[PDB]
């Protein structure tokens, strides 16, 4: 029962991969990774990763 | 920096009012409801060789 | 009223005057008027560089932080809230100030205070109008430690009282700095041995705000949220700076993740579109 | 006792106000002003300064310095193409994150002419000519050299003066164009074509690099404050 | 011809035969502090020509895959004679600078350098929420080197050329006073910086005034047989320097 | 501190007002005016123009 | 003790406003959004031996 | 605008003029300009002694007492509350006034009134807006004894009515003293035989305030708390005084616990720090 | 009927107001003013007056008059130290509760020069010299006599004129320093060193006492009103 | 019956304000925070036979 984050930010063009999409209990420092929603393509100038910070909120994630 | 105009009043029987503009923009001002001029010479009589109204204007 | 420069007419030319061939190696931006390469006509131009000036660019009421505090909590530390004053926790106003290196301005400050009734069993009350207190502490003063502390008695500190339902509070603050201008960027250390803390964190020193409900402990929990709106005015700026490319990570440094220059393409030449058909 | 009628728009908080406020620090002694060199009074003093355009941004060169290097070499057949992009400072991917583009993305209307400077960073024995051309919209993108020589072009001879200036004039029907993408204010195309070749002597490297700059003229203007589409924040920075 | 330029300061002289044009500042020439803007009260020490003279820094070798170099100038001139000593005995100092960067090649070489003076270049750390050591920022007269890919050394500066350490696009660094050393036509990277700070006099060790950067955009490239070793030498002279607040020997 | 008495008719919204308002876009640069032919200053310039009368409107 | 300036207005087709300062401090005043001057001669053309733009400016 | 004095330049000196050697035994503060011992330069100084003046030091709205009273109590003495007017029950404004011995000023008075619903079974009410009455009694007048007394009918006494939700009440009061100035310190007795009461308690004689709810007895208990804010203005002061070191004990005398002069040290010389290592 | 728009900041109570108010006692007859000697118009008329510095506050002498007595005697080796403290009027423990420090703790910025007066309260046959020295910060505290003679010092000869004035000038980079402790506005050190010795004849007491004063010059200034960190109250005084 | 004074402003880089007194009493007026004069000649130098500061002032 450590401190945990919320569900990661639902983007309208990106969904989570499949070790992360089911499991709860995101501790601090945990990185999660997104994949393109099926019909889309990657923007190579942006890295699709999100770190949960000390204040139990994810980093800013906009459009991957 | 005030300006004094006349109020719209009845006829056959010149009262003044005051106006001060407070804001820095021209879109902020009150609407100009005191321009009564007209010129219906571009809609009526829109012709060349301007007619006389006493002549038959043909032949 | 200073209009933009006009276009003068021109004609054919065959001479040893070459405005096009310059040397961009001399740190020099060429000043080629459009009437120097092609034949132009007389255009009397009426455009005004008004809404690109530094005053017209910075004097908007931006937002800097949100502050939450309750009026009935079991812990005494969530019955009031504080904020050390910087302008570096929202990226928009931070980036707009980081166009320039040194700035000098007065701040017009507005609070927008909203209260939400929290969830409880006894939720049907008859509550009178809430009253808020917003106290400023200069750098070095005494700080409160509870809502019923006698350090809130504002004998010298400027504090602002507000009753729910009226216009938002607004007050102006002059140039509260010890230097000749503010410093957006400081490349130095705190200690003379070049140790300590690095960057602009040595030069903040602004003091802090304190927020509480003036009313007593109510019978039902109500949370209030106050939004500080800074709005710079009477602005001067010096030695400009390229705008920041990468995204911010913290409020006390400039540390970043390396982002590329721009959005990519597929090939280096252009052509007509290769989509569906005629 | 004055008869006062409150008008609509009372007791609101509008963002771009110009009202007066009481001072929280009365009779405060402001520190004296110092003459710091380099005062900015207008953002348009900044946009008139040259800055390099990341032209070669093809799908991997973004993450290096190679986005700024435009390739040029000797060609086995003249009349080819060198590069090209779309003249949209703030919408097009090429000059999106430039100094003019980053001043220009806080706005929504622009007007005036735009300069383009091409520095040839090659050998001192190498020589050759290029065709720096602007084509107003209404037709397609030109596909030959003989279709792009109908526009507003300049032939640039590489010599001792190693840089040229392509000044793109203001050809419009409206007084302003949008900084974003709409079809009513399309703005044209910038293409560059090999005029003859690159000709080098023996034991001199063939493959060289052209660098492109961009700036604004003395009649450039912007109108509508909006927020930039590039600032993004998820939580507070602490 | 205007390709020839002589610069005389103190007892040192730099002559160039392939100069292009000397840049001077933001339009301002360096000058001593007037007594209408001064803050300190005791008599300043405008020493002599003993500090206003050219000092030669170390040379870096420009290879085919080199990326960039930087220096920190109120700290880089810390052991150059009487400038370094007057730095070490005074509390306040104030000076403009005349930077002259040399690099030469033959007419068969190609490559282009960018020489910028960046005021208040606040560097970013490699790993994000971690302190920076003083040796990784400023190494005296020795240049620190950018990289091409992102770096992850502990307590080090994030050193990628496409972000220039500060976190901006590197093609936007032409807003500061700059020139280009095009090997086709230049050797004159001369930039006369005035004093730029928000206080009329400042400490030399605790505050870094600006940062010289030499970033090659069009890389050095040559055919086989030419001289492969091309050095770059940076020469810097303080101008209109004065000092105030004398005390014992400082922090080395 | 001015003694102000609010009169009746305060805090209403009347349709045909002629009041002043703050601008939401301060110091905005309005585009220059162009001489478009055919300006209407009065609706009575329009009503003095001939138009055909549908007289034979008998039921079909 | 009032002062009268001009309102910002459109071109090609001088309306005045009024302003009174009420408070004792200079930070209390309204923002000065009517200074339109500029000088881009310190950022562009930041050189010595000022060029001509018609000459080659080298050799 | 009276600027501070400037620094004039100086040079070397070898003479029988000795500004440093003075005699501090003559009750005389030496007037050594900094240009008299070391060589100085010309500094045109632009500092203004503005916010150190007596008006800029004393004219802040300080706080003097808190007053509590209920609107439904079984005892009739807690349905209203009183306060004999002095400025000597909060230490901050008392110490700031005790910088000087005699003062003379006008008082701008503000009340900040807050009501809290007390705890009861029937806590769900629908209460209209509360109305307060703040009555001043000059020295010698008739005093109320209940909330429904006819002594509250304010025919001559100045009284201030306030409705909950508006701006706080504010009124100015002129120099209400019988002497030529107020007395912060009075070294004497009340009776001519040098007996009686000692100190400044003979010279207060200010009258008192009375507070009640104008409304009738409600169906649920509500306590109200009113804070009196005095704010001196048009101020003159005479014969200054060393600031008080020890802490106050009462409001009617100057009696104290003996405190030492200052915070202690460990040795009489200074040196470098002896903490951890290089 | 006047069109009035209420601005934000209405119906608040700000502490440092300068508004007008109605009088509760209308047409009141104020008693006539009397010319009481010794009028204060500025608090800086008070801070320019000498007051004794409790220098010898070593861990027990606070609770006596011995905090003000600085010891001096004949020394068996010259070049020693006499006392020393840190020049921070309002943060340092030595001149914390002084008259200049108690005016100066209600502020938050200060500027200007500070005077220091040293009265030798010894015998009339005793003689000797001292080294009154100020060292600007940036280095450490000086540890010898020959390191502290590099600063801003004065050599004081004890004679018929029994007091000297060490005037500490204004050596700063900012126009103000903080009255509290931060590292950006450190201010220096004041040390005193035996120059030769104390030399007395026979049957005259060796151990004497130096008293130190402090005052401000005619260019001293304070800026930011805050509350003092020394006032403390727990309940109302009744 | 208004009076115009100057606002307190910074140095090295005269703006006016207005004030009207509305009430019949002198205690009603705003506080006078613009008197900057001083005279520390009664606290410092409070002696007879005024000293010279260059002489030893004894013997
Ligand atoms: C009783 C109301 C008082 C409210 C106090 C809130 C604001 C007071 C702090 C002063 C505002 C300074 C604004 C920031 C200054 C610099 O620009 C930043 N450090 C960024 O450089
Ligand atoms: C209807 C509202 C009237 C409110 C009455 C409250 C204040 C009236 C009392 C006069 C104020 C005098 C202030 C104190 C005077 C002296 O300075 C003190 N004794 C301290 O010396």
């Amino acid at each position: 029962c450590n401190r945990s984050c919320e569900v990661p930010t639902r983007l309208n063009s990106a969904s989570l991969k499949q070790p992360y999409i089911t499991q709860n209990y995101f501790p601090v420092g945990t990185v999660v990774e997104y994949e393109c929603r099926p019909g889309y393509r990657r923007e190579p100038s942006l890295s699709p990763k999100l770190t949960c910070l000390q204040n139990l909120k994810w980093s800013t994630a906009v459009e991957f | 920096g005030a300006q004094v105009s006349t109020q719209k009043t009845g006829a056959h029987e010149i009262i003044h009012y005051t106006n001060i503009n407070y804001y820095k923009d021209a879109a902020s001002n009150s609407a100009n409801r005191q321009d009564f001029t007209q010129d219906p010479g571009k809609f009526t009589e829109p012709v060349k060789d301007i007619m006389v109204k006493s002549l038959p204007a043909l032949n | 009223v200073v209009r933009v420069a006009d276009t003068m007419p021109s004609g054919p030319s065959n001479s040893e005057s070459i405005p096009a061939l310059t040397a961009a190696e001399t740190g020099h931006t060429s000043q080629v008027v459009p009437s120097d390469t092609i034949q132009t006509r007389h255009v009397r131009n009426f455009h005004v560089r008004s809404e690109s000036s530094v005053e017209n660019f910075l004097s908007r009421s931006a937002c800097v932080y949100i502050v939450e505090y309750k009026t009935r909590d079991d812990t005494p530390d969530k019955m009031y809230d504080s904020w050390v004053i910087n302008t570096r926790q929202v990226a928009q106003l931070r980036r707009k100030l980081e166009f320039f290196t040194y700035v000098r301005f007065d701040v017009e400050v507005t609070f927008v205070i909203t209260s939400v009734q929290d969830d409880s069993t006894r939720q049907n009350t008859d509550t009178p109008a809430l009253t808020h207190q917003i106290m400023y502490v200069p750098p070095g003063g005494p700080i409160p430690q509870a809502v019923d502390d006698y350090n809130w008695q504002t004998s010298t500190n400027p504090s602002v009282f507000w009753t729910e339902g009226n216009a938002p509070p607004r007050m102006s603050i002059p140039f509260m700095s010890v230097g000749n201008a503010y410093s957006n960027f400081y490349d130095g250390w705190s200690h003379f041995s070049q140790t300590g803390v690095y960057g602009f964190n040595t030069l903040n020193n602004m003091g802090k705000l304190y927020f509480r409900h003036v009313n007593d402990k109510t019978i039902s929990p109500i949370t209030s949220k106050v939004r500080i709106y800074f709005k710079p005015k009477h602005v001067k700026a010096w030695v400009p700076r390229p705008p920041r490319l990468c995204e911010y990570t913290h409020k006390d440094n400039v540390d970043f993740e390396p982002k590329g220059v721009t959005t990519s393409r597929t090939q280096l030449t252009i052509s007509n579109s290769t989509h569906v058909e005629n | 006792g004055l008869p006062v009628m409150n008008t609509p728009g009372s007791n609101q908080f509008l963002t771009s106000d110009d009202y007066q406020s009481p001072t929280a620090m009365p009779q405060f002694d402001v520190t004296p002003e110092m003459n710091i060199p380099g005062e900015v009074k207008n953002l348009m003093e900044i946009a008139e300064v040259d800055s390099v355009v990341p032209v070669n941004n093809v799908n991997e060169n973004v993450n290096s310095l190679e986005a700024y290097r435009i390739p040029v070499h000797s060609v086995t057949e003249t009349g080819a193409q060198v590069f090209g992009f779309t003249l949209q400072p703030g919408a097009d991917t090429v000059m999106e994150r430039t100094l003019l583009g980053e001043i220009l993305n806080y706005y929504a209307n622009w007007s005036g002419s735009i300069k383009l400077t091409f520095m040839y960073c090659g050998s001192a024995m190498a020589t050759g000519k290029f065709l720096l051309a602007y084509s107003p919209p209404g037709a397609g993108v030109p596909k030959n050299r003989r279709e792009a020589m109908l526009g507003t072009h300049i032939i640039w001879d590489i010599g001792l003066q190693s840089s040229c200036v392509l000044c793109v004039p203001w050809i419009s029907q409206t007084h302003y164009r949008f900084v974003s993408k709409d079809i009513y204010t399309d703005a044209g195309f910038i293409t560059c074509w090999y005029q003859t070749s690159i000709v080098v002597p023996a034991e001199v490297q063939n493959q060289s690099v052209i660098l492109c700059f961009v700036s604004a003229c003395n009649d450039f203007s912007v109108r509508l404050l909006r927020d930039s589409p590039f600032v993004r924040q998820t939580a507070f920075y602490q | 011809s205007d390709r020839v330029r002589s610069i005389t300061l103190g007892n040192s002289t730099i002559t160039t035969q392939e100069s292009a044009n000397v840049v001077v500042g933001y339009g301002v020439w360096p000058d001593y502090l007037s007594d209408e803007e001064a803050t300190a009260e005791d008599q300043p020490t405008q020493p002599d020509v003993a500090t206003c003279r050219f000092y030669t820094l170390d040379s870096v070798s420009w290879m085919k895959e080199s990326q960039g170099w930087w220096w920190k100038f109120p700290d880089a001139l810390r052991d150059m004679g009487l400038f370094g000593q007057n730095m070490q005995y005074h509390y306040l100092g104030r000076s403009g600078y005349t930077i002259h960067v040399q690099c030469n090649a033959s007419k068969f070489h190609q490559g282009c350098l960018l020489v910028v003076c960046v005021p208040e270049a606040e560097m970013g750390a490699a790993n994000i929420n971690e302190k920076i050591n003083r040796e990784h920022l400023s190494n005296g007269e020795v240049a620190n080197t950018f990289s091409g890919t992102k770096s992850s050394n502990t307590n080090d500066v994030q050193q990628a050329v496409f972000n220039a350490g500060m976190g901006v696009a590197v093609g936007n660094l032409t807003i500061f006073p700059h020139q280009w050393i095009n090997l086709r036509t230049n050797n004159c990277a001369t930039i006369v910086m005035p004093y730029i700070n928000s206080v009329p006099m400042d400490n030399m060790f605790r505050h870094y005034n600006f940062t010289l950067m030499i970033i090659p955009f069009a890389k050095l490239d040559y055919a086989a047989g030419s001289s492969t070793y091309i050095p770059i030498t940076v020469t810097v002279a303080p101008m209109c320097a004065e000092y105030n607040g004398l005390r014992l020997a400082g922090h080395q």
